[PDB]
RNA sequence: AGGAUAGUGGCCUACCAUGGUUUCAACGGGUAACGGGGAAUAAGGGUUCGAUUCCGGAGAGGGAGCCUGAGAAACGGCUACCACAUCCAAGGAAGGCAGCAGGCGCGCAAAUUACCCAAUCCCGACACGGGGAGGUAGUGACAAUAAAUAACGAUACAGGGCCCUUUUGGGUCUUGUAAUUGGAAUGAGUACAAUGUAAAUACCUUAACGAGGAACAAUUGGAGGGCAAGUCUGGUGCCAGCAGCCGCGGUAAUUCCAGCUCCAAAAGCGUAUAUUAAAGUUGUUGCAGUUAAAAAGCUCGUAGUUGAACCUUGGGCUUGGCUGG
């Protein structure tokens, strides 16, 4: 038959289901970033858990090792590219020091609220889901869309949105049309 | 298994074709021909996947049935014909001549050549022996049989085929200092000069090759193809890159500067 | 010297000794002896269907005092007879003689649970309808 | 939107090197009318039971049924 | 062990439990909104009794 | 030595020797055993699985024997036997779904008797025919990805936050309550249509329609401990039942049956079984053996395992490539 298509899981659940310290930390963290559920917190922790594993293997190698230099610089460059890692912390030791709030800062939902286009973080998600926000000339309706540094300046209302120069929406047309 | 296989699973095809996983269940099975199955390139892959002249397998058959495609100066209509190393592909409708030479990345490069260079080819001598009525002959890497060769020509040498009469113009003896491209193994596509030939009776002889950057690698004698009489003097035009293998860090640095 | 060989060429002794001593692990014995395949009423399966033979009721163990309401079921796959508990308040009234019931273990993996003596299975479905659906009046028994 | 396009040197060249379904899309050809695949396959297998011409086969089959 | 007993009392308590209908209460918010409701309830308007914090205080 | 084979060969025959394997486990038995690439879990070391997208092997109900052909001991080829089994005018004849779809049976356990060669490829005398190979759709909560179920105001009313200030009384800006009040936004759905396709469906775009209880109404398990969240109310009263384990139930039951409230995960959640970590409870890393389980009654002893030290060191001369600075 046809070749199999690869797929993989993008999250992992905690080993201890009930722990007040972790439950309170998650809810405090979900409330700050307007997340739908706990799985969106597990997803960040999962990809951060494997970022640490990759960094540990390179850190055990000698400095100036060809694999450590190539993949370490590439991983740092990618993290700098999405704005998670600062430009003055490209040392692979500050990579281990990264925290989940660094990743939630770079979500589309966080940037819409922090750019003043929305009153609150929960307004940001519905604006995104309702096809109002465009990055560049492309409409993006995924709240977890990770904003790159060069894409940061191009976040604004979609050109065909009621808030961004488009026509009036469904509700207004029904009222003003009577 | 009761007989020869006639299918080729997509996953079981040679990796240097660079076929995608999800385009179908099967891959083009190369026909029997001058080149081995694992070391060939079917014309359907070349005309559709490489040049992208044809959009699908129906179109490559339409191209070849109008007599456009010539391999080694003869019109070929077999869509799965196993073209291989040093073969010449002529498309006089587009006025293009190609030679199948490996690039340094291990794949068959899209190597355009002049019409003057497309008038001959090189073949590695596999064996020299006597035929019926005591007539010596040479077998090249593409299955060619040339009678009455120069009596100095021996195995592992390279001959220059007139490619229109099939005769030998001249040859290169296998010896230290000859220009070489590697045609097998993980050093496939690299170009260098012979430094030292290490003999092993009953086993596999090993050849030490020095890159233009004074990088040394070892490969089996069966993967050695003599292409020039000395360094910097190849008998055919080399593909872009001149067969010098760069490390990934060097490639990343070169790509950064180019862009 | 810790009572086991340490020489670099004593791998056979180490491999055979470990192989001999894993037989002391009862969990290991059941996997290789195939006891679930040979001895378990389900034959190693998670579930098994059967026919209800009779409603009887089992007295609980001390210090508890109650009537655990079970049924006698004959398994279709091998004809063996087992006792299966009928969970929840009043679900025995959903189970009649000569009904087809789907069984499952009690979750203790071959041992009896709690004060219920000698019962290792529970009723999951009757007449192809979930016992929980009948209990919560989500569905009605087809009869 | 993004797609793919072909421009031939002439309409005659286009009609030669084009799939049938695209010419039907453009009105340059008529959709060929054939029976379903089940009917074509069943007819092929029915004809497999006849050796020789159909005229001979049906006349001989007719002769057997004296009715 | 000895196993037997009268089957007449099956479902005794559940049968005689007085049926009480659920009051038609407002729907709770779903999805992201429910996480928003819980976050404020636990970190914005804290209802602690001077170090005594209860999620479900019974009326007392 | 011969015969046979495409060919080596006890492959077989004639004659002749008595050899061949084995405690470094032969031979035999079992396998809920096709092998591998690989899968699950994983600090390391490991444990468990691999019928199944690729490769190799084997088979076409069970055997056996063959024809054609380069290639088959082929089975959508034949011959014969065994077991099933079809039509019959009773003389005879015809079978092989572990191919696609489908049916019976089996079961805890698995979908349509659909469309097409347009793509991927294969076959043929071949640019043209054929292909249940293959592709498309149907069923599909096997698994996997992203991700709705509301957002924002305005007032009311409260508190904090500040400021006019001594407090007083206010102005006033951040939260919480509002059966207490609005206007905005959108896709689920549907739909002209275009795109998509061999033709369609669906997706993606997109006119018009499409949200206040926005009934376009989120569920599954729990609330004594483990383990997060009730000593609330009613019912029962060692009964019914719960309860993985410890335990709960004999009239205010924190555990049953319910209502309210609350907790956990959420388009998913629970249960059963297997397996992995936890398990340093299989221990090579890395267990224990006086008394918790465990030194053979004691010596000898073959295989196995393991076995004291010792043989060009030091010095000197030049010598390249790199790393402080
Ligand atoms: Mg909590
Ligand atoms: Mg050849
Ligand atoms: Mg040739
Ligand atoms: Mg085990
Ligand atoms: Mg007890
Ligand atoms: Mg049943
Ligand atoms: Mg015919
Ligand atoms: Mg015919
Ligand atoms: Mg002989
Ligand atoms: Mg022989
Ligand atoms: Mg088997
Ligand atoms: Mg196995
Ligand atoms: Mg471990
Ligand atoms: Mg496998
Ligand atoms: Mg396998
Ligand atoms: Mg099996
Ligand atoms: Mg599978
Ligand atoms: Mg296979
Ligand atoms: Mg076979
Ligand atoms: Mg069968
Ligand atoms: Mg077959
Ligand atoms: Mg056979
Ligand atoms: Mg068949
Ligand atoms: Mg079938
Ligand atoms: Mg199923
Ligand atoms: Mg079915
Ligand atoms: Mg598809
Ligand atoms: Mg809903
Ligand atoms: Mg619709
Ligand atoms: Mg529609
Ligand atoms: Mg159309
Ligand atoms: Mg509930
Ligand atoms: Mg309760
Ligand atoms: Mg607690
Ligand atoms: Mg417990
Ligand atoms: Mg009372
Ligand atoms: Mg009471
Ligand atoms: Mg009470
Ligand atoms: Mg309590
Ligand atoms: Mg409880
Ligand atoms: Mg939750
Ligand atoms: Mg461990
Ligand atoms: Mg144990
Ligand atoms: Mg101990
Ligand atoms: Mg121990
Ligand atoms: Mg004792
Ligand atoms: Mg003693
Ligand atoms: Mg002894
Ligand atoms: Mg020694």
């Amino acid at each position: 038959p046809r070749a199999p298509r690869t797929y993989s899981k993008t999250y992992s659940v905690p080993k201890r289901p009930y722990e007040s310290a972790r439950l309170d930390a998650e809810l405090k963290l979900a409330g700050e970033y307007g997340l739908k559920n706990k799985r969106e917190i597990y997803r960040i922790g999962f990809q951060l858990s494997k970022i640490r594993r990759a960094a540990r293997d390179l850190l055990t190698r000698d400095e100036k090792d060809p694999k450590r230099l190539f993949e370490g610089n590439a991983l740092i460059r990618r993290l700098v590219r999405i704005g998670v890692l600062s430009e003055d912390k490209m040392k692979l030791d500050y990579v281990l020091a990264l925290k989940p709030e660094d990743f939630l800062e770079r979500r589309l939902q966080t940037q819409v609220f922090k750019l003043g286009l929305a009153r609150s973080i929960h307004h940001a998600r519905v604006l995104i889901t309702q096809r109002h926000i465009a990055v560049g000339k492309q409409i993006v309706n995924i709240p977890s869309f990770t904003v790159r540094l060069d894409s940061q300046k191009h976040i604004d209302f979609a050109h065909n949105s009621p808030y961004g120069g488009g026509r009036a929406g469904r509700v207004k047309r029904k009222n003003q049309g009577k | 298994a009761r007989g020869p296989k006639k299918h080729l699973k997509r996953l079981a095809a040679p990796s240097h074709w660079m076929l995608d996983k999800l385009s179908g269940t099967y891959a083009p099975r190369p026909s029997a021909g001058p080149h081995k199955l694992r070391e060939s390139l079917p014309l359907v892959v070349f005309l559709r996947n490489r040049l992208k002249y044809a959009l699908n397998g129906r179109e490559v058959k339409a191209i070849m049935m109008q007599q456009h495609v010539q391999v080694d100066g003869k019109v070929r209509t077999d869509t799965t014909y196993p073209a291989g190393f040093m073969d010449v592909i002529t498309l006089e409708a587009t006025n293009e001549h190609f030679r199948l030479v490996y690039d340094v990345k291990g794949k068959f490069a899209v190597h355009r050549i002049s019409a003057e260079e497309a008038a001959y080819k090189l073949g590695k001598v596999k064996k020299v022996q006597l035929g019926k009525k005591g007539v010596p002959y040479v077998v090249t890497h593409d299955g060619r049989t040339i009678r009455y060769p120069d009596p100095l020509i021996r195995a592992n040498d390279t001959v220059k085929i007139d490619l229109a009469t099939g005769k030998i113009d001249d040859f290169i003896k296998f010896d230290t200092g000859r220009l070489v491209m590697v045609t097998g193994g993980r050093n496939l596509g690299r170009v260098g000069v012979i430094v030292h030939r290490e003999k092993h009776e009953g086993g596999f002889d090993l050849v030490h090759i020095k890159d233009a950057l004074e990088n040394t690698f070892v490969t089996r004698l069966s993967n050695v193809f003599v292409i020039g009489t000395e360094a910097g003097k190849p008998w055919v035009s080399l593909p872009k890159g001149k067969g010098i293998k760069l490390s990934i860090s060097e490639e990343r640095d070169r790509r950064r500067a180019q862009q | 010297g810790k009572g086991k060989p340490r020489g670099l060429n004593s791998a056979r002794k180490l491999r055979v000794h470990r192989r001999n001593n894993r037989w002391a692990d009862q969990a290991y014995k059941a996997r290789l002896l195939g006891t679930a395949f040979k001895s378990s009423p389900f034959g190693g399966s998670s579930h098994a269907k059967g026919i209800v033979l009779e409603k009887i009721g089992i007295e609980s163990k001390q210090p508890n005092s109650a009537i655990r309401k079970c049924v006698r079921v004959q398994l279709i796959k091998n004809g063996k007879k087992v006792t299966a508990f009928v969970p929840n308040d009043g679900c025995l009234n959903f189970v009649d003689e000569n009904d087809e019931v789907l069984l499952a273990g009690f979750g203790r993996r071959g041992k009896a649970k709690g004060d219920i003596p000698g019962v290792r299975f529970k009723v999951v479905k009757v007449s192809g309808v979930s016992l929980l659906a009948l209990w919560k009046e989500k569905k009605e028994k087809p009869r | 939107s993004t797609g793919f396009g072909l421009i031939y040197q002439s309409v005659a060249d286009a009609k030669r090197f084009e799939p049938a379904y695209r010419l039907v899309r453009y009105g340059l050809a008529e959709k060929v009318e054939k029976a379903s695949r089940q009917q074509r396959k069943q007819k092929k297998n029915r004809d497999k039971k006849i050796f020789g011409t159909q005229r001979r086969a049906q006349k001989r089959a007719a002769r057997r049924n004296a009715d | 062990g000895k196993v037997h007993g009268s089957l007449a009392r099956a479902g005794k308590v559940k049968s005689q439990t007085p049926k009480v209908e659920k009051q038609e209460k407002p729907k709770k918010p779903q999805g992201r909104a429910y996480m928003r409701l819980l976050y404020t309830r636990r970190f914005v308007n804290v209802t602690l009794t001077n170090g005594k914090r209860k999620m479900n205080p019974s009326p007392a």
